[PDB]
RNA sequence: UGGGAGAGGUA
């Protein structure tokens, strides 16, 4: 049921969307949503619990 | 200074250049070598006024001999330097921004104007889409929001006959291209046509808004700021700190940005920026000004250094600590002290105990006057001086100031208006203020570490009001209700209950005595002791039918203890006052049976020697607490062993296998509450009746003489509960979750509890604990808006000669008398007479105030029901008449005109929030063929009245129950009388003979299937929302007819005999057989404050009880739908009613009966707001009083229902017009019901049609925000949605409130300052 | 797109991410557009007289010595012999004006020479300002003709370009409005003693220019699209280099004042360097663009971020008193 | 002296 009501595509169009969710009013691109994507949950330097 | 309005409106530019003095041009405050203010600074002396007294910058001119100039070499004016902070400056915006209050503050008001979306106007103002205002053309309209590539090709398509503009600057010229009465007349002819639901409410929601613009006279222009102002330099001042360092305001931080910003847009228009960068630009200015007005609104709060949001001028004004709250209502106050508070019990009732240098500081510019008075001080600074020294002098005038000189004595939170009273005080030596112990039951103070105020009265008005009015002899009585608050509290009361209390052999029993003296001498001397059962002579005094007093004399079985307190005990009381042992009940019923026998003056001296002869008694008896005086019951470990062995038995039954958890659950509680019941009676039992060991007549047996229950019996400190904790069992404590624990704590307070019973007890100590912090701040929340509903409500006439009234009938609910006739209309003033024969056939008449001889006069004759003059139904404009009213409770006559009702009435509710014979009635009935009577009605009452007339019960019987008593028929106690099936409801009959099976087949409205224990077949009718395509219009009838088919009607009306019956009924009855009259056909299956708080501020509940809105019988008229519709027509007209119910919710009344004005439809709550609009005002107000009066008898506190019947007349003020005459009210606008009553009163004179309204209950919340004065609404709540609606409407105040003359400073039109404001009005009236 | 954002800056950091940076090569070429410009209107105010007689007599303010020689010279006992023979040029130039194409290449060999007077900017738009005003007079004067025609007579307009836009010096254009029997023409009787007074008025531009309308017209319409020409440059070479005035306005962020009011006058600065920036140094754009960003932005932190404003002089004091006490 | 935050405590 979330398959069918979620209106992504593929990954980078995931990446679109999760960029308008974050920083909204910013215009989004491949290399931008990339790299906020990894840097909120997978850099050793932004997300800790260890 | 004498100004009779406060006009609100909106601010043009050349107002706010009219306000100003000098364009303030640069951000840099004052300078740093020397601190002179600047030029065109913030702070600069040439715009702002001068910094010292008659006085320029440079020196020039420095006396009063230049009284007024301009100094021609630096421009300071010399003048007196308070004009620093009633001189405004302004800036000078490059590009004019929009107000961020009459655009954010929803309704937006510019959306709603415009008629533009709010995202949209917010894309306009943020610079990221173009809006065009005027086009010749028809491609491009009027407000069409194009982006930026729309733009550039419209500029490149036409170029130059439309003109788009981008930013606050366009939306400037739509306000002024737009045209205020074209709109308005369009948007008029457009609600014309059709009338949709949101459409209309938009479309009226917009004209409200055009039609406030016109009569007000205000311009749409006036919103997009075009020059700011400046508030002055001492309103937001720069103050330093100790160490050289400056703290300023952050309003100079909020002003410097706008300034700097302002500046620079300056220089980037002069400069030929590029596009961007001014665009930018603009928006920071837009940010920064919408910043000042409003820091927290628009976007991101713009922090300061200390990563704080800064303060705005919206912060300064609006909220908890705001310029209302905290400065306006409530001010800090000279003259004021403050100590820690002790016991004084050698006082009178009005002394306290000032110390000696406390009150030298308090009183010292009256010792000041007398000094230079009596010649031992020339000058002021000698007389400084002298006091300053502390001589003898000094002292001996102190003593001489202070005699009859009242101050007032203050405890915060003064709940009730008894937290401040007025004592003459008498100078001590010490450090605390020693307090009457009587007054500290009206205070609520314990000596604990409290602390009080001391504020001292000045004039001699204010000497006067607490002489009069707030002496602290004067306030005997409770303004909550009428019993006094001046009583006896703990100490007092056990010694009261030593002496009046009697042994049976103790000293001396058996004499005769002369007298009370010679029992007082009896005593004293050591022969006989306060116990002793001796015969006195009594010479009692009663009263005459006029004041003289007869006397009799004889002899009185007594006891030595009532024989000394008869010394006390004044002239006119009877000896049953003091005969019976003195609980805490019993002295405030002397109290006040000696109150309203003498006055107040005797009841004042007879407070004072109870208190010293219970003070004194309780320190020669010694009643002490020890070890050996809990005593535990000799069976507790019996019955415990008992309970634990039953406990253990049904946990074995359980674990192998028979009863399931949550019953053994329920059973293992049920044995315990039984148990704690037991151990409880055992104890109270054993420490009530132990001592026993008595002699002189033979082994007797008596009360207890132990500590512990004497101070639980006095009523002085504890109750049974706190017994049973020491001496019994604990009890089952619960768990935080909600549900009791299985297992209770066993062990007392004596045997000591062990670690996991104190652990299990640590969860409801701490949730107690909790609570009470909770309930506190809930009930002064509570407090404050009851307050601030019923501010505006005085005594204005001495009588409205109006007929209405409330019934009081006694709340009767349940099994016994919740609250007596005497209790409920004690005090109020009868409507119409009293017609009964009785007995003795009273007959008081109209306009008489219910005395407590009256009332007994009532009690004698057995009246059930007299209605009585309430608030609600008053018929007097702006206030009330003293006649509705009745009876002042603090005083205990008729109410004066001009005292202020409301604010008594709110805190007297809102103060116990932190401590929070058969007679059938409304029938229709048929005798069946067994004498068991059957019900056919819902509404049907059975009232059990007994032999004398008066109503000892109620109950209410459902549809079809059955009966077997009939009217007059006397039952006895014990019987059961209501029998009634609960699950089922029958669908009974009363006509006899056979049944047609008619419009019901087997597969579309009926299941073919048996019963599985008989085998009989049953036809239970399926629901229609799981019916076939053949069952969508058709509706089952049990046709009931005579022996033989023919159709039989109703005996009266003209219907057949017809049973549309509903789905899921259990159908026994086939056809072919006989059917008597009356029998079943079928079987149809089915906190404290915040209950208070839900009630006042009149919730819509979770589950509404549908009720009938047109009187008439009731069908059903929609078809393939499971929304069931009733159409209810009427039973003379036509009907133009409908009424939508959904699905699951089940109905009462079927579609064959007729339902009345109210009747309830669908069970469940019924909500407040249809209660009023169908039943009426009367109704819903003893609606509101019932379930109020309800949760405070369930906690235990006594309150008048008038203060109940304020708030609900405070609250029904609003009256929306459904039909209008030739008033002018054109349609839905709500208007106070006392304008429309003035305007019908003024139509009905001059011979015109009138105008119709219908009221509505508006809650606490809604109703002291839609009051019509703007500063009480703003001062409550709500400040910037207030403010923005009353600049917007244009509104005035009228200062007719108490808080509005708090608030301008002023005497308010509540008491004294009554006739002050009744002269006030007259010479505005005359002239 | 355009939502719901409400930060001011990431507006800003979205309308800034349309342009494209700029490449090795392409901001000399936008600094030769920019001095194109500034060539331009220099050709085109070069050959105005009444500005050649400006500039000899503020040289005669200067050599009766009262005025500094600094505020009306920059570059290039011999400006000096250069302007005594650019004023023997002048009078000999103001009666062989008389004479036809000996004056046209007399008036241009003094626009030639005048390209070596390196003058100060604030006397340049005293040039272009005056220029302007005179322009603002006459289109004025032409805007009532344009009124006065438009407003009673209700005629195409054709024959008025045709017509008024000839040689409008002498009247013989009115009476050949007049004369083409037109049932207006014989009712324009009312408006000729004003239209008289504007002919007057246009012999009075005609003694204080010397020229005509028509060579002032087509001199001040070369000003305009050199003016635009050169600011349209200009505000290319700002656009392009924002990100800029970003990377520094970074590190002065937490000093007292907000982000965005930093980059706004780093922006201001980033003008005042692209104004006054030349390209024959070798120098890209940013080792000249840094030192004025940061120039502004210091200037901006040292007097708008406290109530009680020290001037930098003092703090620089005191922080060097602070350093070696 | 005056202003604003944060922590603790008393009724
Ligand atoms: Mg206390
Ligand atoms: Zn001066
Ligand atoms: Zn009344």
């Amino acid at each position: 049921e979330t398959l069918r009501v979620d209106p992504t595509n593929d990954r980078l169009s995931a990446l679109v969307e999760i960029y308008r969710m974050m920083r909204p009013g910013e215009p989004p691109t491949r290399e931008a949503a990339e790299s906020l994507f990894e840097n909120l949950f997978f850099s050793e330097d932004r997300y800790d619990l260890s | 200074e004498e100004f009779d309005a406060i006009k609100i409106a909106l601010a043009s530019p050349d107002m706010i250049r009219s306000w100003s003095f000098g364009e303030v041009k640069k951000p840099e405050t004052i300078n740093y070598r020397t601190f002179k203010p600047e030029r065109d600074g913030l702070f600069c002396a040439r715009i702002f006024g001068p910094v010292k007294d008659y006085e320029c910058l440079c020196g020039k001119y420095k006396r009063l001999k230049h009284r007024g100039v301009i100094c021609e070499k630096c421009g300071v004016e010399v003048t007196q330097t308070k004009v620093r902070r009633e001189r405004m400056g302004h800036i000078e915006l490059a590009s004019p921004t929009a107000h961020i209050w009459f655009l954010k503050s929803l309704p937006s008001r510019i959306g709603l104007l415009l008629d533009m979306p709010l995202r949209d106007i917010e894309r306009v103002l943020y610079f990221e889409s173009y809006v065009v205002i005027e086009g010749g053309m028809t491609n491009l309209e009027r407000q069409q929001i194009l982006t930026e590539e729309q733009y550039l090709d419209a500029l490149e398509e036409f170029g130059d006959e439309f003109d788009a503009k981008m930013g606050a600057e366009a939306i400037q010229a739509l306000l002024k291209s737009m045209d205020l009465e074209q709109e308005c007349e369009q948007l008029r002819e457009e609600l014309n046509e059709t009338n949709s639901e949101t459409k209309r409410k938009k479309l009226t929601k917009r004209i409200k808004l055009l039609e406030a613009f016109v009569q007000s006279g205000n311009k749409p222009e006036w919103m997009i700021l075009t020059v700011l102002p400046v508030l002055p330099p001492d309103l937001r001042p720069l103050v330093p700190l100790d160490g050289g360092r400056f703290a300023t305001s952050d309003l100079n931080d909020l002003y410097r940005r706008v300034i700097n910003r302002n500046n620079r847009l300056k220089r980037l228009l002069d400069l030929a920026a590029p596009d961007i960068i001014v665009r930018n630009e603009k928006r920071m200015l837009q940010e920064a000004v919408d910043a000042l007005l409003d820091n927290g609104r628009r976007g991101r709060a713009i922090t300061g250094s200390n990563k704080r949001p800064l303060k705005s001028l919206a912060d300064m004004i609006k909220g908890k600590q705001g310029r209302f709250r905290q400065n306006l209502l409530g001010k800090r106050v000279d003259y004021s002290g403050r100590s820690v508070i002790t016991v004084g019990p050698y006082l009178r009732l009005h002394q306290c105990g000032l110390p000696k240098k406390m009150a030298l500081e308090l009183f010292k510019p009256f010792i000041y006057g007398k000094l230079e008075l009596r010649g031992l001080a020339t000058t002021i600074k000698a007389a400084k001086k002298m006091v300053e020294r502390e001589e003898a002098v000094v002292w001996d005038i102190l003593d001489e100031v202070i005699r009859e000189h009242p101050v007032l004595l203050n405890r915060a939170p003064t709940l009730h208006r008894l937290g401040i009273q007025a004592f003459e005080p008498v100078l001590i030596e010490g450090k605390a203020i020693q307090l009457h112990p009587l007054v500290c039951a009206a205070y609520n103070a314990d000596f604990d570490g409290d602390q009080m105020a001391v504020h001292v009265p000045l004039t001699l008005e204010a000497q006067l009001e607490a002489r009069a009015l707030m002496m602290s002899t004067n306030n005997i009585l409770s303004p909550a209700n009428g019993e006094p608050i001046i009583v006896p509290s703990q100490d007092v009361v056990l010694g009261l209950y030593y002496m009046t209390r009697d042994c049976v052999n103790a000293k001396g029993e058996g004499m005769v005595l002369t007298g009370p003296k010679e029992a007082e001498r009896l005593y004293r001397s050591g022969l006989a002791s306060l116990h002793a059962r001796v015969k006195v002579r009594i010479t009692e005094y009663e009263k005459d039918a006029n004041g003289e007093l007869v006397a009799k004399t004889s002899l009185k079985d007594t006891t030595v203890g009532r024989a000394i307190l008869w010394m006390i005990v004044p002239k006119g009381l009877p000896y049953s006052i003091v005969n019976q042992a003195l609980g805490k009940k019993a002295i405030s019923k002397m109290l006040n049976t000696c109150y309203r026998i003498l006055g107040l003056k005797p009841t004042v001296i007879f407070a004072d020697q109870i208190m010293y002869t219970g003070f004194a008694y309780a320190a020669r008896s010694g009643a002490s607490v020890g070890i050996d005086d809990m005593v535990i019951p000799e069976k507790k470990h019996e019955i415990i062993s008992e309970a634990e062995a039953e406990v253990a038995e049904i946990q074995e039954q359980f674990q192998s296998g028979l009863v399931t958890a949550g019953e053994r659950y329920n059973k293992v509680i049920d044995i315990w509450a039984a148990a704690n019941d037991r151990v409880s009676k055992a104890m109270m039992d054993n420490l009530q009746t132990e001592t026993v060991i008595n002699r002189d007549g033979q082994e007797e047996k008596q009360v207890s003489f132990n500590s512990i229950y004497m101070m639980a019996d006095s009523g002085a400190r504890g109750s049974a509960a706190q017994i049973r904790q020491l001496a019994g069992m604990r009890g089952l404590m619960a768990k935080p979750d909600g549900s009791i624990i299985e297992t209770p704590i066993t062990a007392n307070f004596r045997e000591g509890l062990n670690v996991l019973q104190y652990f299990i007890s640590t969860h409801g100590a701490r949730k107690g604990l909790a609570d009470t912090a909770l309930k506190t701040a809930n009930s002064g929340y509570l407090t404050r808006r009851l307050v601030d509903v019923a501010q505006d409500l005085v005594v204005t006439e001495d009588d409205c000669g109006t007929h209405e009234g409330i019934m009081m009938t006694p709340v009767i609910e349940g099994g016994d008398v919740k609250e007596p006739l005497r209790d409920r209309v004690l005090g109020r003033v009868t409507a119409e007479d009293v017609l009964k024969p009785g007995t003795a056939d009273i007959l008081v008449p109209r306009n008489t105030l219910l005395h407590e001889q009256w009332c007994d006069l009532l009690e004698e004759n057995s009246v059930d029901a007299v209605k009585v003059r309430s608030v609600v139904s008053c018929d007097t404009d702006f206030g009330v008449c003293a006649h509705c009213y009745g009876r002042d409770l603090a005083r205990g006559h008729i109410i004066n005109k001009g005292e202020a009702i409301g604010v008594i009435a709110a805190q007297s509710i809102g103060e116990p929030g932190t401590q929070l014979s058969i007679k059938l009635s409304n029938v229709k009935s048929v005798v069946n063929s067994s004498g068991k009577l059957v019900i056919t009605s819902r509404n049907t009452e059975l009232k059990l009245i007994d032999e004398f007339g008066r109503t000892k019960e109620s109950y209410k019987v459902p549809y079809g129950a059955v009966l077997a008593k009939g009217d007059g028929e006397q039952v006895a106690g014990g019987e059961t009388v209501a029998n009634w099936d609960p699950h089922t409801m029958p669908v009974i009959t009363e006509v006899s003979g056979f049944v047609r099976f008619t419009d019901m087949i087997d597969g579309q409205t009926i299941t073919r299937q048996t019963d599985e224990l008989t085998g009989l077949s049953s036809l239970v009718v399926l629901d229609s929302a799981e019916r076939t395509a053949g069952g969508k219009d058709l509706r089952p009838a049990l046709k009931i007819v005579d022996a033989q088919g023919n159709d039989v009607l109703i005996p009266g009306t003209d219907m057949p005999a017809q049973y549309f019956l509903p789905g899921k009924a259990i159908v026994q009855l086939e056809d072919g057989v006989q059917i008597s009259s009356g029998d079943t056909l079928a079987r149809i299956p089915q906190g404290g404050l915040p209950r208070v708080a839900d009630l006042f501020e009149a919730r819509r509940p979770k589950e509404p009880a549908i009720l009938a809105e047109i009187s008439g019988i009731v069908s059903f008229g929609k078809e393939t739908k499971g929304k069931r519709r009733l159409v209810i027509t009427p039973v003379d007209g036509s009907d133009p009613y409908e009424e939508m119910i959904p699905k699951w919710r089940q109905l009462n009344v079927f579609e064959g009966e007729r339902v009345e004005r109210g009747d309830v439809i669908s069970d469940g709550p019924e909500a407040p707001h249809d209660i009023l609009r169908l039943r009426g005002v009367h109704a819903v107000t003893r609606y509101i009083v019932n379930e109020v009066q309800d949760v405070y008898r369930l906690q235990g506190v006594k309150i008048n229902d008038k203060h109940i019947e304020v708030i609900v007349r405070q609250m029904l003020r609003k009256a929306t017009i459904v039909n209008a005459g030739s008033s002018d009210f054109l349609e839905g606008e709500q208007v106070e019901y006392s304008r429309v009553k003035i305007a019908n009163r003024e139509l009905e004179a001059n011979g015109k049609v009138g105008a119709t309204y219908s009221r509505d209950l508006l809650g606490i919340t809604k109703a002291s925000l839609a009051t019509e004065s703007f500063i009480s609404a703003a001062s409550f709540q709500e400040t910037t949605r207030v403010l923005t609606e009353a600049a917007v409407a244009g509104k005035r105040d009228e200062l007719r409130g108490l808080k509005e003359n708090v608030i301008v400073g002023r005497l308010i039109p509540a008491g004294t300052g009554y006739a002050y404001h009744q002269d006030r009005m007259r010479r505005r009236a005359a002239g | 797109e355009i939502g719901r954002t409400t930060d001011p800056v990431r507006m800003y950091m979205r309308e800034m991410g349309t342009v494209e940076l700029l490449t090795r090569e392409g901001e000399i070429d936008i600094a030769k557009r920019i001095e194109d410009g500034i060539n331009q209107v220099q050709c085109s105010v070069a050959e105005y007289p009444e500005a050649i007689t400006y500039l000899l007599e503020q040289y005669d303010r200067v050599e009766a010595e009262e005025a500094r020689l600094s505020d009306l010279i920059t570059g290039f006992e011999l400006a000096r012999e250069k302007f005594a023979e650019l004023r023997a040029q002048y009078v000999v130039t103001r009666d062989t004006i008389k004479a036809h194409a000996t004056a046209q290449e007399e008036i241009l060999k003094l626009s030639e020479v005048f390209k070596q007077f390196r003058l100060v900017p604030k006397q340049f738009d005293y040039l272009v300002n005056s220029m302007r005003v005179m322009m603002d007079r006459v289109r004025t004067q032409e805007r009532l003709i344009m009124k006065l025609c438009v407003e009673q007579c209700k005629m195409p307009k054709k024959n008025f370009i045709t017509l008024f836009t000839g040689n409008e010096t002498s009247d013989t254009w009115f009476n050949a409005a007049i004369a083409m029997n037109k049932p207006w023409s014989e009712k324009l009787h009312d408006v000729s003693e004003e239209v008289h007074r504007a002919l007057q008025k246009l012999q009075q531009i005609e003694e204080e220019t010397g020229l005509t309308i028509e060579q002032v017209k087509d001199i001040n319409r070369r000003m305009s699209i050199g003016e635009a020409k050169a600011r349209r440059a200009k505000k290319e070479m700002v656009e392009a280099n924002l990100r800029l005035v970003i990377s520094i306005a970074k590190k002065y962020t937490n000093r007292g004042l907000q982000f965005l009011d930093l980059i706004q006058e780093g922006n201001i600065g980033l003008m005042k360097a692209v104004d006054k920036f030349e390209y024959r140094r070798g120098y890209k754009f940013s080792t000249y663009a840094t030192w004025w960003i940061r120039q502004a932005i210091t200037r901006s932190i040292a007097d708008q971020a406290r109530t009680i404003r020290i001037p930098v002089h003092m703090i620089e004091t005191i922080n060097k008193l602070n350093r070696i006490s």
